[PDB]
């Protein structure tokens, strides 16, 4: 699902901005 | 911006509370302050970027109304939280450890087994991750 | 006896706890760009084209900077302002909603169909035709306007 | 709204009146 | 000259809003803008005092000056109360008839002249209207 | 009283000084 | 009476600005 | 022509009526000393400093006689003076009964504590360790609103 997929690589982007610190 | 009469006077008033001398300016070391009065809480590294931008020590109020209407404009953590909630079928805030490891590096710009390893290992536990806690960073 | 003849005492007195508010270095002028939120500051909502005429009215047309004494005669004439071109731009804008001098024609078409002095479909379609001047699917009407001022 | 039917008929009222000119 | 850090560049700034060219000069047919420019309402006879009180420009030092001196003085305010010793039920109106009587009896006492004179230049069914009588003589 | 002579030539003072204008 | 409460009042208004200016 | 700009024909006549109960030898003169009398003939009531700045105004200051034309000009200067300064001064003397140019301290006290907009106790203080500019109990309050000023 196009949707499943954008939720997840908003969770991933703010995961790695977090972890880039 | 397109900015509201009320929310500039708002502003206005909340600003020249920490403006003593009544010059038109407050310090960087006063912003968290003046924020804080408007019931907003921002993040230690919030305001570390908000303030390089400015670069006196000091901020005038033009700038200051900027600084606003760039957070007021954009937005928040509720998206985050919410994108969340999509992985969440009960609604009780609680993710299990097992499904976010399973989402995260199966759906979207996946996860390595490095990374995902971090993730929920910062975001403990009883393997029941609390996601508006992890979003809380 | 400066602006004794135009604005009231409280209405100096508005315009300055604006105006000032954007004075910067306190030489008495703020950026022209500052215009749009001193308006916003006094509850008018004015639209860009809005704003450059205000500019023009005093002849400083791009000038970087805007004297008060230039921002009290703009106000004080737009107080007083009734000329016919001045309120057909005022409906218009009443439906330019962001305020960048322009409405969509499914919206110019949507207001003139359903409020008002309603328009016919054959009139209607005769409005969009000559108004979405410049291209498809956008109605300058500042130029709208224009076009019918003459002749 | 009263208000925005106002304007929109003083804008219908206008234009009448220019395509009437011809 | 006691004014504060704040009030001297609440006033500088007033004043630069006027002085065009930057050369710290206004002219004395702007003295009343400025002023109402800080939320003042001079009288007319408050500001002849002050563009008298200078012999046709204003150099900053003597604004803040006339300033300082019109903050250390409130005519408007002195002269209604004056009045309101003599009203009673307090809404701002005193009749044509004690108004006469008082003039006439207390203080540098008003010829029957002089007070005729006055009463006419109130408006009005008899009953004077203080306040705006307070405007008539600023 | 005093007060009320006060009130009274306070007013007088600045009726007159209108009158010696016009 | 009301007239050296007015008198009072402008001594008090008086007093406190100059109070004020410090 | 002389004074027909600032008196009345009726103001001219009762001052000259007042004024002339004190010429006792015909000089058109008064003695100094008799201008309050004078003065309270006109159901006036001034202090003793209220009368030094009359004598004052037309530059007659420790002069012993008083003309009628220094008169005159008194008279029609104080009647139209809306000097703030003058004010003040007129509602400090509304509580000097005797008109001497003190109060005491006690008096002042109370007034500022009972009548007008009440000061406090706190603010009254600050007023009278101020105001007793030499400490003897009494308030010079000319020189109070020279501080002021």
């Amino acid at each position: 699902g196009p949707g499943s997929e954008f939720a997840a690589a908003l969770i991933q982007r703010w995961y790695r901005r977090y972890m880039a610190r | 911006d397109q900015l509201t009469e009320e929310q500039i006077a708002e502003f206005k008033e909340a600003f020249s509370l920490f403006d003593k001398d009544g010059d038109g300016t407050i310090t960087t070391k006063e912003l968290g302050t003046v924020m804080r009065s408007l019931g907003q809480n921002p993040t230690e590294a919030e305001l570390q970027d908000m303030i390089n931008e400015v670069d006196n020590g000091t901020i005038d109020f033009p700038e200051f109304l900027t600084m606003m209407a760039r957070k007021m404009k954009d937005d928040s953590e509720e998206e985050i939280r919410e994108a969340f909630r999509v992985f969440d079928k009960d609604g009780n805030g609680y993710i299990s450890a097992a499904e976010l490891r399973h989402v995260m590096t199966n759906l979207g710009e996946k996860l390595t087994d490095e990374e995902v390893d971090e993730m929920i290992r910062e975001a403990d536990g009883d393997g029941q991750v609390n996601y508006e806690e992890f979003v809380q960073m």
